[PDB]
RNA sequence: AGCCAGGAUGUUGGCUUAGAAGCAGCCAUCAUUUAAAGAAAGCGUAAUAGCUCACUGGUCGAGUCGGCCUGCGCGGAAGAU
């Protein structure tokens, strides 16, 4: 999975999440848009 | 890559960058790209950003460039000792104090201009912000 | 949504269609079709013009806001989706029975054709119209 | 003026997989052609160049799921395609007075 | 609604104007006519919203000071170099 | 009144019996025979002028054939013989390719009204005349 | 903010006729039926069909969305007794 420091939203289905204090971008639609780091 | 056409002197002084720039207001186009930060811009960065936004406006409207290099920047070649002389010129920075307008835009929708200026603010080491023409 | 200058205007204009209006009938297409839009509204072209207003906005504070000024009984029709259809030419026009015949003609539902206020009656089918 | 043959190549594919055969069309150099369904079986009249036609057989063995079948034959000398206009040497040799044609170049 | 309350300045100079600039207020002055110029302190938070209208730079202002009203025009204005804020305005009397 | 199933509105001129270079597979994409679009397609064409591209409903059913109801040709191809020039848009506001007038285009409008959905003829007048403005044509009011 | 709805007939529109057709690129960017619909933001096709949002109804029933100005922080931040 992508680990880019920048995590601007790709598709409209993305949603910012801060699990364990780590910013993430979960995506119910396309798995490729899922990415770590932020 | 912009560059002065003949000059009084080739090599010149490093010099300090203290102060704030004169180029405050937008004076041509409908929208500008004011520098919040401070620092020299090489001639390549002007051209790189220049094409990164000319694309987004799709060759439409008009985009002035308020800054021009006019400052030679020498460089000692690699593996050379100190002394012997001031080094040969390489590139032409233009010092940018805070508040300087860089690019101006006209003939395009505003939020599109927000996109065109954003993708060209990416190419510039200095931190800039979007502005707008005022009634004085 | 547009502010009060446009919302009130939509209500006051409906009031003007009540002062000269009379017979009307409910309709509630919970699953309507645009082909059905070319039936009851095309019928208005068969009758006369665009003046008819299906106005499907039966909010208790919107369409019912004009109720105290015109026909107080209509506020009881307020619950659930409702679409008034005011008439001007021909008092007791034949448009009322069409809402029931269309419901059997692919319309799923039409608020059980309960009707409005000409005899101050209730959910009563009526073939007795000036024809 | 380089040109290549482009013989037509009809093929039979199942209708359910027939929509997957249209994806092979963009990869194939051939242009679309008329075809008609035949009950559960389906077929369509293609026409693609012979240089890439030999790879078309690999496409019906995969997207067809084993139901693929096709057939064609060479026809139509017209074609023409890029790029560079490469040519196959060489012509010609073992003929009388051939070395004098080299003088004509300069 | 072109009206701005404004207390009179008491300490002119670059020193006191820095302390005042940080307090969400900026210095200003009214001048013109046979009368001598009078410096006019005024709030920054209010005027910053007013300039957005094209009329603020054209139609006459009615700044109130010490009870007395003084109609003025925005003949001149000084932008902050990069922060979105005003620094000083020349309210020429109308 | 069953909804969408397989019907489409695409075929070229009505005089072109059994088209193939134009439509071709598209009409044969369903189980309908290619012969269905010439032996029966011309059965209504003979009633009126030939060669006019008239869309028609093609609601295919499992029972071999299909029901259909002819409609009205588009106004774009109508602006040729009745407009003189066979051209149209491409250069709209930049120059005047042609012009007619309201006295004539409104006169044709009610012939298409059998397919058009309008409360009144005047409401269907400018909706058709406004399509010629997309062509760059300037109606003479 | 969610929720069953709706989200149109010619637009197979002229175009370089091999096709672009709400969505390659050109322009116009109509107007109607109307609680509402851009003659189109994205997806999906050789092209269509198809799937959403714009917007607008009802259910619902109290506050909410989006920028600026900054304070303090998060991530970006991996080295060898």
């Amino acid at each position: 999975m992508k680990v880019r420091a920048s995590v601007k939203k790709l598709c409209r289905n993305c949603k910012i999440v801060k699990r364990d204090g780590v910013i993430r971008v979960i995506c119910s639609a396309e798995p490729k848009h899922k990415q770590r780091q932020g | 890559m912009l560059q002065p056409k003949r000059t009084k002197f080739r090599k010149m002084h490093k010099g300090r960058n203290r102060g704030l720039a004169q180029g405050t207001d937008v004076s041509f186009g409908s929208f500008g790209l004011k520098a919040v930060g401070r620092g020299r811009l090489t001639a390549r960065q002007i051209e790189a950003a220049r094409r990164a936004m000319t694309r987004a406006v799709k060759r439409q409207g008009k985009i002035w460039i308020r800054v021009f290099p006019d400052k030679p920047i020498t460089e000692k070649p690699l593996a050379v000792r100190m002394g012997k002389g001031k080094g040969n010129v390489e590139y032409w920075v233009a010092l940018i104090q805070p508040g300087k307008v860089l690019y101006e835009m006209d003939g395009v929708p505003e939020e599109l201009a927000r996109e065109a200026f954003k993708l060209a603010a990416a190419k510039l080491p200095i931190k800039t912000t979007f502005v707008t023409k005022t009634v004085m | 949504m547009a502010l009060n200058l446009q919302d009130k205007q939509a209500i006051v204009a409906e009031v003007s269609e009540v002062a000269k209006g009379a017979l009307s009938a409910v309709v509630a297409d919970s699953r309507g079709v645009t082909v059905d839009k070319m039936t009851e509204l095309r019928k208005a072209g068969r009758e006369a013009g665009v003046y008819m207003r299906v106005v499907r906005n039966t909010l208790l504070r919107r369409a019912v806001e004009g109720t105290p000024f015109e026909c107080l009984k209509d506020a009881f029709v307020g619950p659930t989706l409702i679409a008034y259809s005011m008439e001007h030419p021909g008092a007791a026009a034949r448009l009322f029975k069409e809402f029931a015949k269309a419901n059997a003609k692919f319309e799923v539902k039409a608020a059980a054709f309960e009707g409005e206020l000409i005899p101050a009656s209730q959910i009563d089918r009526l073939a007795t119209l000036p024809t | 003026e380089l040109l290549e043959p482009y013989l037509s190549f009809k093929i039979y594919a199942p209708q359910e997989y027939l929509s997957r055969a249209y994806n092979d069309a963009p990869k194939y150099c051939a242009n679309i052609v008329d075809t008609q369904l035949k009950n559960n079986e389906v077929i369509l009249s293609g026409e693609i160049p012979a240089r890439c036609i030999q790879e078309y057989r690999s496409d019906l063995t995969f997207f067809t799921n084993g139901r693929s079948v096709c057939l064609t034959e060479l026809k139509g000398y017209h074609v023409t395609t890029g790029e560079p206009v490469c040519q196959p040497r060489r012509p010609n040799s073992r003929i009388d007075k051939v070395r004098y044609m080299f003088n004509k170049i300069t | 609604m072109f009206t701005i309350n404004a207390e009179v300045r008491k300490e002119q100079g670059k020193g006191a104007s820095r302390r005042l600039r940080a307090a969400n207020k900026f210095p200003a002055i009214i001048y013109g006519g046979k009368e001598a110029p009078l410096a006019i302190e005024l709030d920054h938070d209010k005027v910053m919203n007013m300039q957005a209208k094209a009329e603020f730079y054209s139609e006459v202002l009615t700044i109130v000071v010490d009870g007395k009203e003084i109609k003025v025009k925005a003949q001149d204005v000084q932008r902050h170099p990069y922060k979105p804020k005003l620094q000083h305005i020349d309210f020429v009397r109308a | 009144a069953k909804k969408v199933q397989a019907y489409v509105k695409l075929q070229v001129a009505a005089g072109m019996a059994n088209p193939s270079p134009p439509v071709g597979p598209a009409l044969g994409q369903q189980g309908v025979n290619i012969m269905e679009f010439c032996k029966a397609f011309n059965a209504k064409t003979d009633s009126i002028e030939k060669g006019l591209p008239i869309p028609v409903v093609i609601t295919v059913y499992a029972d071999r054939s299909f029901t259909f109801v002819t409609k009205t040709p588009p106004a774009a191809v109508l602006l040729k013989k009745a407009a003189g020039i066979k051209s149209g848009s491409g250069k709209p506001n930049k120059d005047k390719v042609g012009k007619i007038s309201r006295a004539q285009l409104q006169e044709i409008a009610q012939t298409k009204a059998a397919d058009m959905t309008g409360a009144d003829i005047e409401a269907m007048t400018r909706s058709i005349e406004g399509t010629a403005r997309s062509m760059g044509l300037v109606v003479e009011d």
